RNA sequence: GCACGGAGGCGAAGAACCAUGGAUUUCCGAAUGAGAAUCUCUAACAAUUGCUUCGCGCAAUGAGGAACCCCGAGAACUGAAACAUCUCAGUAUCGGGAGGAACAGAAAACGCAAUGUGAUGUCGUUAGUAACCGCGAGUGAACGCGAUACAGCCCAAACC
RNA sequence: AUACAGGGUGACAACCCCGUACUCGAGACCAGUACGACGUGCGGUAGUGCCAGAGUAGCGGGGGUUGGAUAUCCCUCGCGA
RNA sequence: GCUUUACUGCAGGCUGUCGCUGAG
């Protein structure tokens, strides 16, 4: 069976989901946290510095 | 437009409330005959009826009811 | 699958917004909706 | 404050129901309990709701299906809107 | 005449001796029992609490933590680094104990602010510290002309920012010439090199 | 309204429009009665604190903000024509935190050693100087001076 | 023309329109600052070992850091006026 | 990437010592 083709018919799994806070569909249902915005994670927006250029 | 300021706040606190129903009616049935695509219209009401019940609100809080 | 009453609110917008722009606004604007959407064709978000 | 009631659901299947089942339909807000339901129809139109069923629309909006007792009528009802 | 409290800061100049060693091998059987932070209705050194601003009044709270003692609690690196980087042993933190004990204080206390704090001594494992907290939205402080100082906005949260006298001292801030090129006014102004 | 349509309406009861102030302001959201992919279940400052009439009665905290700022954690590619100290660099990135600016600040200073200067930032200079360094590559101040702006005070204790 | 900045208007516009110079008005910031006023009360002599901040000053072991070299700053363990 | 009695270091284990730590 390759990993391929054949193996993207077995994918019908919900996990990412519209976020109640951020609007993204980024709420992973089963961890019950946004990989987007960190809620179920922590009060604070996620938020990092390298998702820009260091210098902007 | 038909319903001024003036004549509002000369009303008793029992008047606008009454005025109020009676206004809201004259929606509802508006909506009503819009919702069966009904044709007797007169678009400009339906948009002067929903801004006097809000001149209406915003004087019964002006006043205290 | 089965709906919440949220998602179903959802699905309904974007059911809407689906639509075509009404003729009247191609003459006030003298002459396209960039959100159509197809069910196949594309994937809604959730 | 949002009201009950929205509007008259007028359509074909609308129609039969208060044709033949003394049915009434209505768009309501989708926060209204069934009970809810009866009660402002009965306070808007003074008839007596023997049974409400719902259902909540892919058009966004809750349905209302009213039937009045047989002491009233709905097509005369329906019919001074 | 000496003041009584000339007695207690005498004997805390000594603590492993007559009757204050006592009392601390007492004393410390039941800290040892206690959590990180307790709040104390009273300052184990009275003269020290003084001399650092406490009051007995509303609005003045003292609490003792406790801290682990020794070097940093550090995890080995998990990717390349040069010799030089790979130490894990003998890294110490660059704040030292009794600051860690302001912290944790103040965070124990969200609404309150760090006033001053002093030893109170340590046994093999670990060291104990007493915190002046003051409360900046109480009448009777917003009404102290010694103490109405710490009700102003950018004194909020000051002890997370070095603001403290243990703050300033650990920042390098004591001499006011010689050596402290790097440290005023602050150490990241100076490039961190302090 | 964008938006140059159709219909209809509003405006001399002075509309549109602009300024200031006020009204309304669904749900989720720090999100705070409990739970939940923006909904649901049966009165709510949840949680941590201060005061306390010891009752959530009175209060505080939480999260956001372009960067700037303060306190912590802290690389490597790279340079040395290899490389380990050194360098890149206290940089990137991470944790915490304040403000409109931060931080610093009225000498247990300086040490042009003096019969001299007189809180602190910052700018120009002192200077790639002193100092560091497989004394290699490289790293690198300060006092002073010219400026900007200037401001000096409060406790602990003694005695009550 | 104290206005010859710029734009608009069916083509190269000081004089067609908006503006522009001059003069004037309001808000914000400067700032609850400066000045002014209220109260407080500066200072000096002689006598008096009454008072003046401790794990501190300082030393040693181990680290980091720094231009700091014997002579940087800091952490940690021990000792300590 | 991997190896080892390559170079240099780092965890870890063993061991002495100091603190915790007292009385005869
Ligand atoms: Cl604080
Ligand atoms: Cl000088
Ligand atoms: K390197
Ligand atoms: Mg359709
Ligand atoms: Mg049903
Ligand atoms: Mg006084
Ligand atoms: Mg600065
Ligand atoms: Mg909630
Ligand atoms: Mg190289
Ligand atoms: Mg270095
Ligand atoms: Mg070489
Ligand atoms: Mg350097
Ligand atoms: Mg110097
Ligand atoms: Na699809
Ligand atoms: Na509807
Ligand atoms: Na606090
Ligand atoms: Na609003
Ligand atoms: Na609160
Ligand atoms: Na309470
Ligand atoms: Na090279
Ligand atoms: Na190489
Ligand atoms: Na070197
Ligand atoms: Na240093
Ligand atoms: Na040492
Ligand atoms: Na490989
Ligand atoms: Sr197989
Ligand atoms: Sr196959
Ligand atoms: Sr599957
Ligand atoms: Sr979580
Ligand atoms: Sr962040
Ligand atoms: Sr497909
Ligand atoms: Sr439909
Ligand atoms: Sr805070
Ligand atoms: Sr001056
Ligand atoms: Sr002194």
């Amino acid at each position: 069976t390759g990993a391929g083709t054949p193996s993207q018919g077995k994918k019908n799994t919900t996990t990412h989901t519209k976020c109640r806070r951020c609007g993204e569909k980024s709420y992973h249902t089963k961890k019950k946290v946004c990989s987007s915005c960190g809620f179920g994670k922590s009060a604070k927006r996620r938020d990092y510095e390298w998702q820009s250029k260091a210098g902007e | 437009t038909v319903l001024h300021v003036q004549e509002i706040r000369d009303m008793t606190p029992a008047e606008r409330e009454a005025e109020l129903d009676d206004l809201k009616t004259e929606l509802l049935n508006a909506r009503a005959v819009q919702a069966a695509g009904g044709a007797p219209e007169n678009p400009g009401r339906i948009k002067e009826l929903r801004k006097a019940i809000a001149r209406i609100k915003t004087i019964q809080g002006e006043e205290g009811d | 699958g089965k709906k919440s009453k949220a998602t179903k609110k959802r699905l309904a917008k974007l059911d809407n917004q689906n639509s075509r722009v009404p003729a009247w606004v191609m003459l006030k604007t003298d002459r396209r909706n960039h959100k159509r959407r197809h069910w196949r064709r594309n994937d809604t978000d959730e | 404050s949002w009201d009950v009631i929205k509007h008259p659901h007028v359509t074909e299947k609308a129609m039969n129901d208060m044709d033949f089942q003394n049915k009434l339909q209505f768009a309501v807000d989708d926060r209204a309990s069934k009970g809810e339901v009866a009660d402002a129809v009965e306070e808007q139109y003074d008839v007596t709701v023997e049974q409400v069923n719902t259902q909540n629309t892919m058009d966004g909006e809750k349905k209302a299906v009213v039937r009045l007792s047989e002491d009233d009528d709905a097509q005369e009802v329906a019919s001074r809107i | 005449a000496r003041s009584a409290y000339s007695y207690i800061r005498d004997a805390w100049e000594n603590p492993g001796d007559g009757q204050l060693a006592e009392l601390q091998w007492q004393r410390q059987q039941e800290w040892r029992n206690e959590g990180a932070v307790e709040r104390i209705e009273r300052p184990t050194r009275l003269d020290k609490a003084r001399s650092q601003g406490y009051k007995a009044k509303q609005g003045v709270i003292v609490a003792r933590v406790s801290v682990r003692k020794g070097s940093a609690r550090k995890r080995r690196h998990k990717a390349g680094r040069r010799s030089k980087r790979q130490g894990v042993t003998r890294i110490t933190r660059r704040k030292d104990i009794q600051r860690v004990a302001e912290e944790r204080a103040s965070r124990t206390f969200p609404n309150l602010r760090v006033l001053n704090s002093y030893s109170v001594g340590q046994d093999g494992r670990q060291k104990w510290h007493e915190v002046i907290l003051i409360d900046p939205n109480h009448p009777a402080i917003q009404n102290d002309d010694d103490l109405s100082w710490i009700c102003a906005d950018d004194q909020a949260d000051r002890v997370f920012r070095g603001l403290t006298g243990a703050g300033r001292r650990n920042r390098g801030l004591s001499g006011k010439g010689k050596g402290s090129e790097k440290t005023r006014p602050s150490l990241r102004s100076n490039g961190g090199k302090a």
